[PDB]
RNA sequence: ACCAAAGCUAGCUCAACAUAAAUAAAAUAAAACAUUCACCUAACAUUAAAGUAUAGGAGAUAGAAAUUUUUAUCCUGACGCUAUAGAGAUAGUACCGUAAGGGAAAGAUGAAAGAAUAAAAUAAAAGUAAAAAAAAGCAAAGAUUACCCCUUCUACCUUUUGCAUAAUGGUUUAACCAGAAAAAAUCUAACAAAGAGAACUUUAGCUAGAUACCCCGAAACCA
RNA sequence: GCCUAACGAGCCUGGUGAUAGCUGGUUGUCCGAGAAAGAAUUUUAGUUCAACCUUAAAAAUACCCCAAAAAUUCCA
RNA sequence: UCGGAGUACAAAAAACCCUCCGAGUGAUUUUAAUCUAGACAAACCAGUCAAAAUAACCCAUCACUUAUUGAUCCAAAAU
């Protein structure tokens, strides 16, 4: 349909003159959970312990 | 019954999107944009074909220079490298001819050594 | 009624090919029997089966007499 | 529907197999200097060439 | 000879009953359903229903005149004839639909018959076909039909072929009134288009009788 | 075998969207638009072949036509006034006897032969006769009466030999 | 952001149903032309006979008749199209010609002016913004710097033995605009000595579907 | 010469979308193969079958070809 | 339009407003009756050779050797 492509072209052209600020909560598209992040963090790096301290480390 | 709709306008939009940075109507008008695009692609192919030639010539010039610094010419150095069973490309040889004068000096020394040994064995 | 279908297929004007249609039972076994039967006689076994929703047995030669005799005596 | 050319229908004969037949020309006149064998073989029939036979077939 | 045995479940359609037993022998069944025949039948059924009312005007049918707008040479302009020409924006199209036609064609009887037969086989082996002794709708209300379709877990689209069109008002009245899911049609009016339109088929004993009679007579007429 | 394989798996119920033709059923009609054949639409460069005014068929280009150089005969004269007679083989007849068709003498006639789909329709044939040309007559079945317009010598021979009756009208 | 596009609605085509007189030509086709020419002026229903019987510079083409077969109303619209499409039509007006006659262009705010709600502001054209160190360029690419000089390359199309050619066409942009015919055949399916919905064909045929033959232009002739 | 600003025969409308073998034109992708001359024609700027070519199938064999022989014509 | 000799060197074919000569027939004697294979040449259409069988008897020379003609439809001495 031409309406969806005109709307997509208008949104993509509207984002050029307007730049929205980066948001931390809406950053990731999928749902962000603590356990998912620390799990991947444990799978990537060699060894990871103290999940509570790890979560606390990213807390400000 | 069909319609022209957005098809032609999108094709023109694409061509003009590829026609950016061009000078004059060629970055504006569609036809001149296409005419310039064809030439641009032909020149892309041709220059990408001759790029190896230009780089090769440049490398040959550099190696010729570095060789002439040691008292011998380019062809003699090439021959000596061939009889020395050296398959080293002229790119790396030029890189050594720039950054590492010691290696090229060693190769030139071995070159003059092989040349003098051949000239002494022939006599 | 008449016993079995027999299809004489013409691919071109002067060119002729034989075509059989599935009747009773599965086509594979009968095809194997056709191969084993035509192998000593013809010397080769160029048997090909074309199956969409039904099937077609195609060979190179004219066996149609032996075809009719076989499918008669068998009863299929 | 198509109209068959009568010019072909009169002097040509098509068989059931699609073969065309025509009379040999030249028997009509000036037979005085001609050999009797020539006339004899010109009184018989002859089959048309396939190329022209197809053309005459399309007209019938 | 392979005899197919199909179980006919008799439903008294009041509620909560799936229990019924009748032994049916649908010799109409075919081994492999033909997709090509079905497709050709569908395409044809779509074809003879075309009105072919598309119309336009060729340059000869244009109201405009055939006068030359200017001299051929010396004018400085391009060579041009009447302004009703297709090259002119005041003209029409030459290849246009304007010339009428008929998109239908005559399909062999054996083809369409084998089409309905094969389609019936498709609906049969797909478990979407059910056979009943009769049909009862005492209350005759939409809610009853809906809750019946939901409780008995019938298909999303069910084609009901039962009546001979000459009787049973109580059913037809409720069945033909404001129902998208269920469709009605006489046993003598059963067609392949209607079957392919729905995902589920429900037939009664007389319907199956006349159907198998017609289909056996057509298969026997096509085999002979 | 295909019925069991089609009934075993659960398919999509074959919606109208799942209808597909067999391979090579319908041709992908060629459209002249493209860079495949440039601008001439396969008509070639110029000539009268390009134009829609191209010369009529049956024309040799101005030289004396093929059909005009051919003499005349009465081949076509026949197809008009010829007396039509259709030959029938005794093999077909004995085949009809073997098909379990009507045995007795009395009902047998051309009409019954029409109902048996064993006759040739002659709508464009005026004054249609019926003839019998002998074939497949070896050891054919016996006691069968046949009524035809004019029967050939070997036909009457073959029929009478096995005890059949030839009725000439 | 400027001239600007983008947002709707009149409107109609076609099918069905209801309801004061008197042989016209020619251009053209037969690649010339002369006898000839389906066609058109008024009456002329279906199937089949049949593109047959015949006619024709026996060339192109024209072409029946005898005879055959047929059938009751009631059931309405769109795999037709929108301001360049469909009628020309918001109209035969404005305007042109002495006259006959020829024949156009032309509306959008919002539910409500209650007159600042809208939402993009990108088509060809100039403004915000010009060339820039003694340098060459069918208008770019490889390098190179967030720009350029240097090096590598004889416009497109048409027509032709051959065109960057000082041969042809084009100011640019938008839009409009030019391959629609199945006999025999190849192919996919139905049945098979039969196919095909009372019509034809047939020593594997028959039936159905699917595959190939585009536009503009005269000088003139006739009424 | 003139007959409503151009008369070797006015203009308007209709036949008419007259006729044009000519000239100017004919739009998306990819893959395989791939043509420059035999005789005729009120014909040479056009046609009709050969000289080629392409698609889809079958049955064959074909060429480069030495001495037996008449640059080739034939064949291991 | 056609035939022969060169251009066109040891089977074909091959052009030019290149080059030599010839024909639309002339005459003398015997006379070519029916049809079966199989080939040459050949775009179409026109041109050459001919074993052998049957009925009845028992084509040939010059004009160097070959040329020396005409495909359809339509008319006539009569079939």
């Amino acid at each position: 349909x031409x309406x969806x492509x005109x709307x997509x072209x208008x949104x993509x052209x509207x984002x050029x003159x307007x730049x929205x600020x980066x948001x931390x909560x809406x950053x990731x598209x999928x749902x962000x959970d603590y356990h998912a992040e620390i799990q991947a963090f444990g799978h990537r790096l060699q060894e990871t312990f103290s999940l509570d301290l790890l979560k606390t480390a990213f807390v400000n | 019954l069909r319609s022209r709709v957005t098809d032609r306008y999108w094709r023109v939009q694409e061509v003009l999107k590829h026609a950016r940075h061009f000078r004059g109507r060629k970055n504006r008008c569609y036809r001149l944009a296409v005419r310039a695009v064809t030439r641009a692609f032909v020149k892309c192919t041709r220059a990408r074909r001759l790029k190896k030639r230009s780089l090769r010539t440049l490398w040959i010039n550099r190696i010729t220079a570095a060789s002439q610094e040691h008292g011998l010419k380019y062809p003699a150095f090439i021959i000596n490298l061939i009889k020395c069973q050296v398959e080293l490309n002229r790119k790396v040889l030029a890189d050594l001819a720039i950054y590492e004068p010691k290696t090229f000096k060693s190769l030139a020394a071995l070159a003059k050594r092989r040349r003098x040994x051949x000239x002494x064995x022939x006599x | 009624m008449h016993n079995i279908p027999v299809y004489r297929d013409i691919t071109h004007g002067n060119r002729q090919m034989t075509v059989i249609r599935k009747v009773e039972g599965d086509i594979w076994a009968l095809q194997k029997d056709v191969e084993d039967f035509l192998s000593p006689l013809l010397g080769k076994t160029p048997v090909t089966q074309v199956n969409e929703v039904t099937g077609t047995l195609r060979v190179k030669g004219y066996f149609d007499q032996q075809l009719k005799a076989w499918l008669l005596e068998k009863g299929f | 529907k198509r109209k068959t050319v009568k010019a072909v229908i009169y002097r040509f004969l098509r068989l059931h197999s699609g073969l065309w037949l025509r009379r040999k020309a030249g028997y009509k006149k000036k037979l005085w200097k001609k050999t009797a064998a020539r006339k004899r073989r010109l009184r018989e029939f002859v089959f048309c060439n396939k190329t022209q036979s197809k053309l005459l077939d399309k007209m019938t | 000879x392979x005899x197919x045995x199909x179980x006919x479940x008799x439903x008294x359609x009041x509620x909560x009953x799936x229990x019924g037993l009748t032994e049916l022998h649908p010799d109409v069944f075919s081994t492999a359903p033909r997709l090509d025949i079905l497709h050709q039948v569908a395409i044809w059924q779509k074809n003879f229903k075309r009105i072919s009312y598309a119309k336009t005007k060729t340059r000869a049918e244009v109201r405009g005149g055939g006068r030359k707008p200017w001299v051929q040479k010396g004018s400085g302009r391009a060579r041009h004839g009447s302004i009703r020409s297709p090259i002119w924006r005041g003209g029409g199209v030459a290849h246009g639909p304007r010339g009428p036609t008929s998109y239908y064609y005559m399909l062999p009887m054996k083809v369409r018959v084998q089409g309905l037969k094969v389609a019936l086989t498709v609906k049969l082996a797909q478990d979407d076909l059910h056979i009943v002794d009769s049909l009862e709708l005492p209350t005759a209300d939409p809610q009853y039909l809906i809750e019946l379709a939901r409780y008995r877990r019938w298909g999303d689209s069910v084609l009901l072929v039962d009546l001979e069109h000459e009787d049973m008002p109580q059913n037809v009245v409720a069945a033909t009134s404001g129902l998208k899911t269920f469709n009605l049609v006489p046993a003598v009016g059963l067609n392949v288009h209607s079957m392919l339109k729905h995902q589920t088929l429900v037939l009664t004993l007389p319907t199956v009788a006349f159907l198998e009679e017609k289909l056996x007579x057509x298969x026997x007429x096509x085999x002979x | 075998x295909x019925x069991x394989x089609x009934x075993x798996x659960x398919x999509x119920x074959v919606s109208l969207a799942n209808l597909k033709p067999n391979p090579g059923s319908r041709k992908p009609e060629r459209r002249p638009r493209g860079r495949r054949r440039g601008r001439k639409c396969g008509r070639g460069h110029k000539g009268e072949r390009q134009r829609g005014t191209r010369p009529r068929l049956g024309f040799e280009g101005g030289q004396t036509p093929f059909y005009l150089r051919i003499p005349k005969y009465g081949f076509n004269e026949g197809h008009s006034f010829r007396h039509q007679y259709q030959p029938l083989s005794l093999n077909r007849l004995q085949y009809l006897i073997d098909l379990g068709r009507v045995d007795p003498t009395q009902p047998i006639d051309l009409t019954q032969l029409v109902n048996g789909r064993g006759v040739t329709i002659q709508p464009s044939k005026r004054d249609y006769g019926v003839q019998l040309v002998e074939e497949g007559a070896d050891t054919f079945k016996a006691k069968v009466n046949i009524e035809v317009q004019m029967a050939s010598e070997l036909a009457i021979a073959a029929i009478e030999k096995n005890g059949g009756v030839v009725t000439t009208a």
